[PDB]
């Protein structure tokens, strides 16, 4: 019955202003006490708490970024907006508005603390990116199978998907054929604020010198398709 | 004011019984809370002021503690239960997320193979070079990877990633790419990947010198 | 530490 959630852009550039809004259902601001809340997530990090808003305008900010804050709140529509000034890509994230429960009261009166000692229903979150760049194709380099790469009978190959932007990407092998041994690892955002990524596979080494092995690689945003043939290392 | 989390990692399977520590720097009363988030979904609460079990949270879950020691306890894991978990406290501002605690599913120790990959010819004549390392099918989670180049420890000009838990064989991969300028690339001979890890019993180097056909 | 203390931290 409480449910809450986030919007705003997925792109904002370096230096501008981030604006969330937090919409929600089945509890009002006008509850006695009531708060809403913001908390954020880095990709592959823990929770880092941003502000908190009440029924009564109370607001409290986290001190690390408290300067670029400020928290507002229309009760009648049922939504709490976050402002965040001068982005920057550290604030690359996963915001999420939730919900803070009132204190027990009866009759009006407030008889426990209790209840308030959480965050009870959050929103799904929005992923939020801050860079500067535009939308990129990546190149597509091989893995190649080697010596180096050779374990018994199993030799490790890939592909190498390089400086594409925005977010995602989609790799296939053999077109589908190939699924087994297959590890797609996440992007990383490089410095230069491009992503990278790399997929591998394992295969038989014995299959090097007849099986033919190609990446299929698909980045929508810049409809860039490439298929990449991956051949074993010349110099082993 | 600290939040600390313990362990940040553990290993357990369906039918255990495990236990999950939150130490606050100074005293927080009850007002502490424990989430559970699993991959792609938001924190969902389990606890509240430290011990009262959220409605619609199976029984399982309890937590105990005041002051600065706290303690999460689920009696017997259940499959949905591998998943990362989160305490905060709400006795200060700004209120506080402890660092999380992975929990994933245990499994028989396994090292790494290690490969290590050149850059290509194709990106070289671009201007860059990649060097990658991969360490595959490896469990526990934790592992340890070093670039040198001739002997030079390089920090920082690497980065790794990581893929979610096998669902078949639950081992992790691993991969950490080292990047330079290809004038860079070229002033070097030596490219070494280290390995440390608990399978291994001592570090494991996969390397290659640049040229050598 | 000079916390600032939570809305609710004063009562019962």
């Amino acid at each position: 019955r409480i449910t809450l959630k986030e919007s705003g852009p997925p792109l904002v550039k370096p230096t501008q202003t981030l604006t969330l809004t937090c919409s929600f259902s089945g509890f009002s601001l006008s509850d006695f006490g009531v708060g809403v809340g913001w908390i954020r997530q880095p990709p592959g990090k823990a929770l880092e708490w941003l502000a908190i808003i009440y029924s009564d305008d109370d607001k409290r900010y986290s001190p690390s970024l408290n300067t670029r804050l400020t928290i507002t709140k229309d009760t009648s529509k049922n939504q709490v907006v976050l402002v965040m000034t001068r982005v920057s890509p550290v604030d690359t994230a996963t915001y999420f508005c939730a919900h803070r429960r009132g204190p027990t009261t009866l009759f009006g009166v407030p008889i426990a603390r209790g209840p308030v000692n959480a965050m009870d229903v959050w929103g799904q979150g929005i992923t939020v990116t801050i860079s500067s760049t535009s939308t990129k194709g990546p190149s597509v380099f091989p893995l190649a199978p080697s010596s180096k790469s050779t374990s018994g009978g199993t030799a490790a190959l890939g592909c190498l998907v390089k400086d594409y932007f925005p977010e995602p990407v989609t790799v296939s092998w053999n077109s589908g054929a190939l699924t087994s041994g297959v590890h797609t690892f996440p992007a990383v955002l490089q410095s230069s604020g491009l992503y990278s990524l790399s997929s591998v596979v394992t295969v038989p080494s014995s299959s090097l010198g007849t099986q033919t092995y190609i990446c299929n690689v698909n980045h929508k945003p810049s409809n860039t398709k490439v298929d990449k043939r991956v051949e074993p290392k010349s110099c082993d | 004011l600290q939040l600390t989390q313990s362990p940040s990692s553990l290993s357990a399977s369906v039918g255990d019984r495990i236990t999950i520590t939150c130490r606050a720097s100074q005293g927080v009363t009850s007002a502490l809370a424990w989430y559970r988030q699993k991959p792609g979904s938001p924190p969902q609460l389990l606890i509240y002021d430290a011990s009262s079990l959220e409605s619609g949270v199976p029984s399982r879950f309890s937590g105990s503690g005041s002051g600065t020691e706290f303690t999460l306890t689920i009696s017997t894991l259940r499959p949905e239960d591998f998943a990362t978990y989160y305490c905060q406290q709400l006795h200060f501002y700004p209120h506080t997320f402890g660092g999380g605690t992975r929990v994933d599913v245990r499994r028989t120790v396994a090292a790494p193979s290690v490969f290590i990959f050149p850059p290509s010819d194709e990106q070289l004549k671009s201007g860059t070079a990649s060097v990658v390392c991969l360490l595959n099918n490896f469990y526990p989670r934790e592992a340890k990877v070093q670039w040198k180049v001739d002997n030079a420890l390089q920090s920082g000009n690497s980065q790794e990633s990581v893929t979610e838990q096998d669902s078949k064989d639950s081992t992790y991969s691993l991969s950490s790419t080292l990047t330079l300028s290809k004038a860079d690339y070229e002033k070097h001979k030596v490219y070494a990947c280290e390995v440390t890890h608990q399978g291994l019993s001592s570090p494991v180097t996969k390397s290659f010198n640049r040229g050598e056909c | 530490e000079l916390l600032e203390l939570d809305k609710w931290a004063s009562l019962w």
